């Protein structure tokens, strides 16, 4: 009965050049049996890319939201949001529910489209923001994706480089894990072109 | 106390008839013309701006046309500022749909509901109605295209072709005589625009005095695009069509 | 006629009640003035008491709403009373809110937003007063702010308000046009209190008794009134010269 | 016009009708009065006697508010309680709050505001009483009179009612006569008599003299109702002037 | 909910032939520190009656201040506020208990064991006590706290039922009261030598006396005790 | 936290230690315990450092709201509007505050107000966790109506042994006279104190 | 007290017009002239300052109002009415945006929330239309720079240059004349002044005009926004 | 963390170290935790994360507000009074532990404010878990009235003396000084440690990831 790791799962983002990477495993579980190995984590809101680690309910219902809330945006600013401000927002409404918050750790991954700057951006439940230009990572195998990420990453990254390298982040950290795993997807965002690869894993 | 100075919004005529509703409707038919067509492969929105000054900045402007969500859009005559009000609350409406059921919005759903809120200004709250009349065009996968009407009273209609605002008398008339039902979306945008030019109270019927949008199937395969149109799209389609 | 009843538009743009309330200022009859110093605000207004039965005391139309700032009224005391007591409650509330003390001027714009809204909501009656706010502002120095029924307010290099007001104003207007500054040049309070006196007394017209005068003086750290012996004693000293 | 059909509306004068109106009911209650002594005040009022079956001392009309506050009214009888009960409500949270008893022009400040705000709406009818009052406190003796519109000042002597012209002029030769103070024993006596001589004013109906006093030597700064030895003392005062 | 922070101890009292009889020491405790050496826990209310108070000093405070509240509102329209509408004991006591009552039923008593003692308009002893759970109880002898173990013992050898009232006067009840008060500074460990006496009589009506004293103590026997 | 008042024939003095302690960590050495809430009305606080101060705060505002009505308030109601907030909120304050004015007709006033909310007014104050520590030494060495130089030693031998005793107390002791002549502050150092 | 007007006090008469609304515009006419110019580097507002005494010091009321960084406001009509506006205007742009977004709003939104609480004064309970319009500059990094007028009913329109109270009419068509889609800023705030002193009587001068500009930044970013002085005015008067 | 101001002659030094954790951890190595209240006027912040940008962007919105209604640069007791009040009111749930540091019209004055809503009023303070390290600092070498370049030292070698010895705290040094004539936002002060140099590259090169499925969609 800890929120956070009752259903599972991970997300990773990384910075290349001129691009971004956001990936995730397939689990669903609760807690020892494994449900579904079709879950994916990683939503998007026009350019803007959202992984979401933590309790499912509130992956799926927080995804609900902020469609929700940039579809009214775009609407009223007749534009789509940009991931700073996307960011912004993530953090506003989980600090909301400040003393009974939604258990996440949301990620954001994307390349603003004025500027041609890749964006990546990381929360705890609460809202706190964590910028970082290399990597962003979260859920059960933190620790492992922390490791991974810390000893693979290189800057400036080619997008088919960038693709191998927080591919065999997730991989390796989530085999280390029991709560994650069962298949992975792959985001590689260039500046008008997105690529998504599902990967081969063991599936035990 | 302040009974003295209550005008009794909602109240009954000895005939039978809402004051407030009927005075409504008579500040709507000195709004610009609205004109909304439906073909069966899409639908057309054309209307006229309020009189015109040569310095309004024509492109980065919204008064007549706005967007609900990426299916509906709707046509306003009358008080700009009291649409936006209810613009805003049709918005919020398909969202919490959208939110509710994962499925866009079915339009007579979004209609009910604005219809609604107008009507209870009508019945309770003792307030001026909104001075508002809506033309909707949307899309769903129930009835396709689909146009309706609402005004101030709460109540609301389906239509092929329609006209809001001035001169809707002539308007429906001219509409009435050459439309028919296998009708396509380039001649409906015809249609629409020459309905528009003999009905109009100004001299000729010019780019900088129109607004005008079509909703298609003409995306790529089984899916609906908005298109608002721009100012010189509209001087192109005024050309095409021999107006000027 | 009933858009001359409550504070909505007539057909010219007009919200009578507030011009309405403008009149009520001159019921008592009382004309106010005020003028800066170097380092002082004073504030004077006549003191008519007409009843040999009333506590002279008691009948002011000065108000201490702090340490540092004083407020004077030109019209009737209940709505005057009412203007004070909200004043003295707002600038209080703002020391425990904000940590320092509410300058004369934020006081000021607030009092004159709480009119705004009555010219506005119809429920609530303008008051039929104006408020002449009076400070040494630790920033911005010697202080003379004014509101009205409308709402409306604004800095004053000098004032006055009344009946006859007008006179009064013009007689200062020729002064400062003649000095080619914005205050008066002196040291003392004592002498910016005997300048605002004779000021009067030239414009009005009429000579003044100790019980005919009320002072207000507005220093660094203190706004205080002065007695009838305080007064006495600076009318002593514009007679001998 | 309509200008005089609304509370709260300001005529092109710049006047509230309805405040002038309240004034009126006033104008046409019974007399009451309010004298300041050298340290306090003493209170009086005229109880029109309308038959011979009302009780005699048994409609007691002087009100106490704490311990050392009296108030007397004229004008509607009812809407001078309404003002006494907030009165009292007032002086108990001011006690409650800062311990010591509530000062006079502090206690005179919280009906003003209360009677000034029933003139700011339409929803409400202004108070039809004019209200004398006073007391002792910490700063001394205090004589208040409060009118309809929440005006009100300090009084050397106060008075109300149909006979408030008559009752003035008395008070203004105490006013003169007494530079250097009357005594409260003198002051119970004096108000006896300007009761009587107010009475002419309305002599159809014979009447019953009530009167009350604070002072900080003969009450000990504590609101006390003149009765027995004392009261027949001033009546006969009284009785003795008249002819 | 709350903890008793400063507090008084005992309050005994008892009827006699023409009236009642009431004390209270004058300490106000602070756990084991006897902190307030001058505190008055008897409270005066009128001519006719006399609230004796224990338990939290701050909630004896409010209750004071109820009480001299109580006495300015009856006054208000009263014209018999010194005679025939006087505050009565029992009207006091059933105000107290109404209020100690519903306090403890919104789960925040007020944190005290009180005796109301007096006389009545028609000559009857008054005497009932209340407490923080609206609990209440009237008998010849009435004691708070500790002086319920101690002081009723004494008390009831003098007046054991009804019948004994009107043999008993003034001069036996008082010298058993300040007998008792004696006995309970030898054995309470907060009590206090200091403490007040207050006697309210049909004839001669209400004799409050302060600054009052324990005396005739018996230490002698202390030197002759050696070890354990 | 070591704090005292103490009345005599000119006015009265207020005195406290400069310690704030989070456990055993010193947080502040020089704080200042002794707070205005009017011209001639000041206060020591001890207990919760958050709660005193809010406390204090509420008391100075209102203090000042009397003033613009009324006047200047006396030390007696100073002390009820302290008590009304400590009373009223005894579950959700741990606030031991001892109040000290001067009046010209009344004098020098203490009133202390402990942890219930009651209120006592006394010659002399102590209160703190240092107190403990001296209610021996201050009941054997107190008189009325000393000199302020008496008053001054008084306090500077009492709190001094308080910070002896008391590791939650010390650093510098502070002082506030209040008299007819007005409010004058005091410190005293560790090498003077400490070795009386 | 019960404020028993929860009823509209502005209804629809048997024309379809809304009084009060009408009512308000009239008083808005009576007002002092205010424009507003855009150029392609930046825009201008203006306005005389209308001072009620010499005695007044007319440095302390500002008719051109600070809104964001980016954003100003000037009006024509009643200044308290303004005034109110003005605190709503820059409240609702740091609760409503701000402190969601991270970022100030856009000018076309913080107008359409101006003209949202305008609306509300047109149909709520209770009250009476705002006697103001206003022209709202301002610049955002996705739309540029823009001009925005709004009007009593809460409808507002977006500007190339326009003005608005006493001389609007004749102040319109000189702007008309003078206008182009090449304009630099110095140019605009060069027909400002030309437009401005034909409305204005008595004297034209730095401090009896109050002028503000929506420019470059001025040295995250620098404000767009800045207040001319009253030097920088009369050094543009000299080149008139 | 460890963050610390003091009082020197002309105005106010802050610093804070870069370090963000999340439990054991470092989540982000160069972390800001000076924050602006207004233009005089900065903030360092400690204990919970969310809760000290929340409360300082909360405060300094409001601020910002309140200068422009009155037209004239906000003072640091009110900015301490808004903290304060605040904090007190939720009762220590907000954990936030600012030092609160900015020059006025009435000079310069420095605060610490706690969670629980009490706050001092000091010329050098310290919080964070590496407190008693850059306490013990300031200590040994602080005086009043110091000149720039010297408080400036004292502070860095303050937050220095956290970064080493406390776990909690790392990463750079920033420092923010404020008087009246200027403010210097100095990010970063110092690097104290270098990022320490790979031997190897673990880089895979590309075809070395297994791939079931692609998709290519433009924008
Ligand atoms: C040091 C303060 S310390 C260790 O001495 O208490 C920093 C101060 C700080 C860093 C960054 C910023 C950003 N502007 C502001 C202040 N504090 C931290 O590193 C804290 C450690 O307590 N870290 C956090 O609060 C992190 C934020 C990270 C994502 C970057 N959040 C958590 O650890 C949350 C906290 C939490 C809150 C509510 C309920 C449960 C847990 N943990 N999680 N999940
Ligand atoms: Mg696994
Ligand atoms: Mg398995
Ligand atoms: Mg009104
Ligand atoms: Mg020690
Ligand atoms: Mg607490």
């Amino acid at each position: 009965s800890d929120p956070s790791s009752i259903n599972g799962g991970i997300v990773v983002a990384m910075t290349g050049k001129d691009c971004v990477a956001i990936a995730c495993d397939l689990r669903l579980g609760s807690q020892s049996l494994g449900v579904s190995n079709k879950f994916e984590k990683i939503f998007h809101y026009g350019h803007v890319f959202l992984g979401i680690t933590g309790l499912a309910t509130d992956v799926t219902t927080l995804n609900e939201m902020f469609r929700y809330k940039t579809n009214l945006y775009k609407l009223k600013e007749e534009r789509a949001i940009e991931p700073e401000t996307f960011t912004q927002l993530v953090s506003s409404s989980l600090y909301e529910r400040r003393f009974g918050p939604y258990f996440v750790g949301p990620v954001v991954a994307g390349i603003n489209s004025k500027s041609g700057k890749p964006f990546i951006a990381g929360f705890d439940l609460i809202g706190c923001i964590d910028e970082a230009k290399d990597f962003i990572v979260s859920g059960t195998a933190s620790d492992q994706l922390f490791g991974m990420c810390e000893s693979l990453y290189e800057p400036n990254l080619e997008p088919e480089d960038l693709f191998e390298t927080i591919s065999q982040a997730l991989l390796n950290a989530a085999d280390r894990d029991a709560l994650s795993g069962w298949g992975a997807v792959v985001y590689i965002i260039k500046k008008d072109e997105v690529v998504k690869r599902y990967l081969k894993m063991r599936q035990d | 106390g302040s009974r003295r100075y209550d005008s009794r919004t909602t109240i009954f005529s000895p005939e039978g008839r809402l004051y407030q509703v009927e005075y409504a409707l008579e500040s709507i038919s000195h709004a610009g013309t609205a004109i909304g067509i439906m073909a069966s492969d899409g639908i057309v929105l054309a209307a006229e701006r309020k009189v015109t000054s040569t310095l309004l900045e024509q492109d980065t402007s919204t008064e007549k046309l706005y967007k609900l969500n990426d299916k509906i859009a709707v046509a306003v005559a009358g008080l700009t500022a009291d649409a936006e009000i209810l613009i805003n609350t049709a918005r919020i409406h398909a969202q919490n749909y959208l939110k509710t059921y994962n499925e866009d919005i079915p339009v007579e759903i979004l209609v009910r509901r604005l219809s609604d809120i107008k009507q209870g200004y009508t019945q309770h709250g003792g307030l001026r109605p909104f001075g508002v009349s809506f033309i909707y065009a949307g899309y769903d996968d129930r009835y396709g295209y689909q146009l309706y009407t609402s005004n101030p009273s709460g109540n609301y209609t389906g239509w092929k072709a329609i006209s809001v605002g001035a001169n809707t008398s002539a308007a429906q008339t001219l509409l009435q005589m050459d439309y028919k039902d296998d009708m396509k979306v380039d001649d409906a945008i015809e249609l629409a625009l020459k309905t528009l030019s003999k009905t109009t109270d100004s001299s000729a019927l010019t780019y900088d005095r129109l607004e005008f949008a079509t909703i298609r199937k003409g995306a790529n395969d089984g899916e609906v695009y908005q298109k608002i149109f721009k100012p010189q799209e509209i001087k192109d389609i005024l050309v095409k069509t021999g107006i000027t | 006629g009933y858009d001359r009843h409550i504070t909505i538009f007539s057909p010219e743009g007009r919200l009578y009640q507030v011009e309405y309330a403008f009149k009520a200022t001159n019921q008592t009859n009382i004309n106010s003035l005020a003028v800066r110093g170097k380092d002082c605000t004073v504030v004077i207004s006549q003191k008519k008491v007409p009843d040999k039965l009333l506590d002279p005391t008691t009948v002011s139309y000065i108000f201490c709403i702090s340490r540092t700032i004083g407020m004077v009224v030109n019209g009737p005391i209940p709505d005057a009373r009412n203007a004070a007591l909200r004043a003295k409650a707002e600038a209080a509330e703002f020391r425990y809110k904000y940590g320092y003390d509410m300058p004369c001027d934020v006081l000021a714009k607030r009092m004159a937003n709480l009119s705004q809204i009555y010219t506005q909501r119809a429920y609530m009656r303008p008051l039929g007063v104006i408020l002449t706010f009076v400070s040494v502002d630790e920033e911005l120095g010697p202080s003379i702010y004014k509101t009205d029924p409308a709402g409306y307010y604004v800095g004053y290099k000098a004032t006055a308000t009344g009946p006859k007001q007008q006179e009064i104003t013009t007689n200062l207007e020729n002064h400062f046009k003649k000095s080619k500054i914005d205050h008066i040049n002196e040291e003392s309070w004592e002498k910016v209190v005997e300048f605002a006196i004779t000021h009067m007394i030239d414009a009005l017209g009429t000579e003044f008794s100790k019980n005919d005068l009320e002072v207000g003086v507005a220093t660094k750290d203190k706004f205080f009134t002065l007695s009838a012996e305080n007064i006495e004693e600076r009318l002593v000293a514009i007679a001998e010269q | 016009t309509g200008y005089d059909l609304s509370n709260s509306v300001f005529s092109p004068d710049g006047r509230n009708f309805q405040v002038e109106y309240a004034v009126k009911a006033v104008e046409n209650g019974t007399t009451s009065i309010g004298i300041k002594c050298n340290d306090g005040v003493v209170f009086a009022v005229e109880k029109l006697i309308t038959s011979k079956l009302l009780v005699p001392q048994k409609n007691v009309k002087i009100q106490v508010v704490d311990r050392h506050i009296g108030c007397v009214y004229s004008g509607l009888i009812p809407d001078g309680r309404h003002l006494v009960n907030r009165g009292r409500e007032e002086a108990a949270s001011f006690k409650k709050l800062y311990k010591t008893p509530i000062p006079i022009p502090a206690f005179a400040d919280r009906l003003g505001q209360y009677v000034q705000a029933h003139t700011l709406y339409n929803s409400v009818r202004p108070f039809g009483v004019s209200t004398i009052f006073g007391g002792v406190d910490k700063n001394g003796a205090h004589l208040y009179m409060l009118e309809p519109s929440g005006s009100y000042w300090g009084y050397k002597g106060a008075a109300t009612g149909k006979g408030r012209q008559s009752a003035k002029a008395e008070l203004e030769k105490l006013v003169d006569h007494h530079p250097e103070g009357l005594s409260a024993r003198e002051a119970v006596k004096q108000a006896a008599k300007i009761i009587y001589l107010a009475h002419e004013d309305n002599k159809e109906k014979d009447f019953e003299l009530e009167i009350s006093w604070c002072s900080l030597s003969e009450t000990n700064g504590l609101h006390k109702f003149v009765k027995g030895d004392l009261l027949q003392e001033a009546i006969d005062f009284a009785q003795k002037e008249i002819n | 909910t709350q903890q008793p922070i400063v507090t008084g101890t005992s309050v005994i009292s008892m009827k006699y032939d023409n009236g009642v009889i009431i004390a209270a020491d004058n300490l106000g405790s602070y756990g084991s520190l006897l902190r307030f050496n001058g505190v008055e826990r008897l409270i005066p209310v009128g001519d006719n009656t006399v609230v004796g108070i224990s338990g939290d000093i701050s909630d004896m405070q409010h209750i004071e201040r109820l009480l001299k509240d109580l006495v300015t509102e009856n006054a208000y329209d009263n014209p018999l506020a010194d005679a025939e509408e006087a505050l009565e004991p029992s009207y006091i006591f059933e105000y107290l208990a109404t209020v100690m009552y519903q306090r403890r039923s919104k789960m925040n008593p007020l944190w005290n064991a009180i005796i109301v003692a007096g006389v009545q308009s028609n000559g009857d002893q008054f005497l009932r006590y209340v407490n923080l759970l609206g609990v209440t109880y009237s008998s010849p002898t009435l004691a708070t706290g500790f002086g319920a173990h101690m002081a009723n013992p004494l008390l009831r050898k003098v007046v054991d039922r009804e019948s004994d009232i009107p043999k008993t006067t003034v001069q036996v009840a008082e010298e058993a009261i300040v007998n008792a008060m004696r006995v309970l500074y030898y054995r309470d460990a907060r009590s206090s030598r200091n403490f007040s006496l207050a006697i309210i009589d049909k004839n001669t009506g209400l004799t409050f006396k302060k600054n009052l004293q324990v005396e005739n103590m018996k230490w002698d026997f202390a030197k002759d005790i050696k070890g354990y | 936290t070591s704090i005292m008042a103490v009345t005599f024939k000119d006015g009265v003095i207020l005195g406290a230690d400069s310690r704030t302690t989070t456990g055993a960590y010193i947080a502040n050495r020089v704080t200042d315990k002794l707070t205005r809430v009017h011209d001639k009305i000041w206060c020591c606080r001890s207990g919760s450092a958050a709660d005193t101060q809010a406390i204090a705060d509420i008391v100075q505002y209102h203090l000042e709201l009397y003033t613009s009505q009324y006047g200047t308030p006396s030390t007696e109601t100073a002390a009820s509007v302290f008590k009304e907030l400590c009373y009223e909120n005894k579950d959700n304050l741990t606030a031991g505050i001892i109040v000290a004015g001067y009046d010209d007709k009344n004098k020098g006033e203490v009133y202390t107000i402990p942890l219930g909310g009651s209120v006592h007014k006394l010659p002399y104050a102590i209160a703190g966790s240092g107190s403990t520590f001296i209610y021996g030494y201050c009941d054997k060495n107190f008189r009325e109506n000393m000199s302020k130089e008496e008053t001054v030693d008084f306090i500077k031998h009492s709190l001094s042994q308080a910070i002896k005793w008391d590791g939650s107390s010390g650093g510098v002791i502070r002082m506030v006279v209040l008299t007819a002549a007005g409010v004058e502050r005091l410190i005293f150092y560790p090498d003077e104190y400490e070795q009386l | 007290m019960t404020d028993r007007y929860s009823f509209s006090l502005t209804t629809f008469s048997p024309s379809g017009k809304l009084g009060q609304i009408d009512y308000a515009l009239t008083a808005v006419k009576q007002g002092v002239t205010s424009l507003g110019i855009k150029a392609t580097n930046g825009v201008v507002i203006a306005t005389e300052k209308k001072s009620s005494s010499p005695l007044a010091m007319s440095e302390t009321l500002s008719k051109v109002s600070l809104l964001t960084p980016d954003i100003g406001a000037v009006y024509s009509g009643m200044g308290p009415d303004y005034r109110v506006l003005v605190d709503k205007s820059r409240k609702v742009a740091h609760t409503s945006y701000k402190r969601i977004y991270g970022e100030y709003p856009p000018t076309k939104l913080l107008v359409s929330e101006v003209a949202k609480i305008m609306q509300e004064a047109t149909q709520s309970g209770g009250v009476r239309p705002f006697g103001v319009s206003l022209l709202i500059a301002g610049h955002d990094e996705f739309n540029g720079f823009s001009l925005y007028q709004v009007d009593p009913s809460g409808s507002y329109f977006p500007w190339k240059a326009t003005a608005i109270g006493k001389g609007s009419v004749a102040a319109k068509t000189f702007l008309e004349k003078r206008w182009n889609d090449e304009l630099e800023l110095e140019d605009a705030i060069h027909i400002a002044l030309l437009t401005l002193k034909e409305s204005v009587e008595g004297e034209f001068n730095g401090d009896t005009i109050e002028l503000a500009i929506i420019g470059d930044e001025n040295p995250d970013k620098g404000p767009r926004f800045r207040k001319l002085t009253s030097q920088e005015i009369n050094d543009r008067l000299e080149a008139l | 963390t460890t963050i610390a101001g003091v009082v020197y002659k002309d105005g106010i030094v802050l610093g804070a170290d870069t370090r963000a954790t999340e439990g054991m951890v470092v989540a982000d190595k160069n972390c800001s935790k000076i924050h602006f209240i207004s233009p005089n006027i900065y903030c360092c912040g400690a204990g919970t994360a969310a809760d000290t940008d929340m409360t300082t962007q909360l405060i300094s919105s409001n601020l910002e507000l309140h200068s422009l209604s009155t037209g004239r640069l906000p003072r640091v007791v009110t900015a301490n009074r808004m903290l304060k009040q605040m904090l007190f009111r939720y009762q220590g749930y907000i954990g936030a532990a600012l030092v609160l540091g900015g020059v006025d019209v009435t000079g310069p004055h420095l605060y610490s404010i706690y969670p629980h809503g009490s706050t001092d009023k000091l010329p050098y303070v310290t919080m964070g878990s590496g407190s008693l390290a850059a306490m013990a600092v300031f200590e040994d070498k602080f005086r009043p009235d110091m000149e720039e370049e010297e408080a400036k030292n004292l502070v860095s070698e303050a937050i220095a003396a956290g970064i080493f010895n406390d776990l909690g705290s790392g990463g750079n040094i920033d420092l923010c000084v404020i008087s009246k004539n200027k403010l210097d936002f100095l990010r970063p002060y110092t690097v104290p440690n270098k990022k320490g140099t790979r031997l190897g590259r673990y880089r895979c090169e590309k075809g070395t990831t297994a791939v079931l499925t692609e998709k290519i969609t433009p924008l």
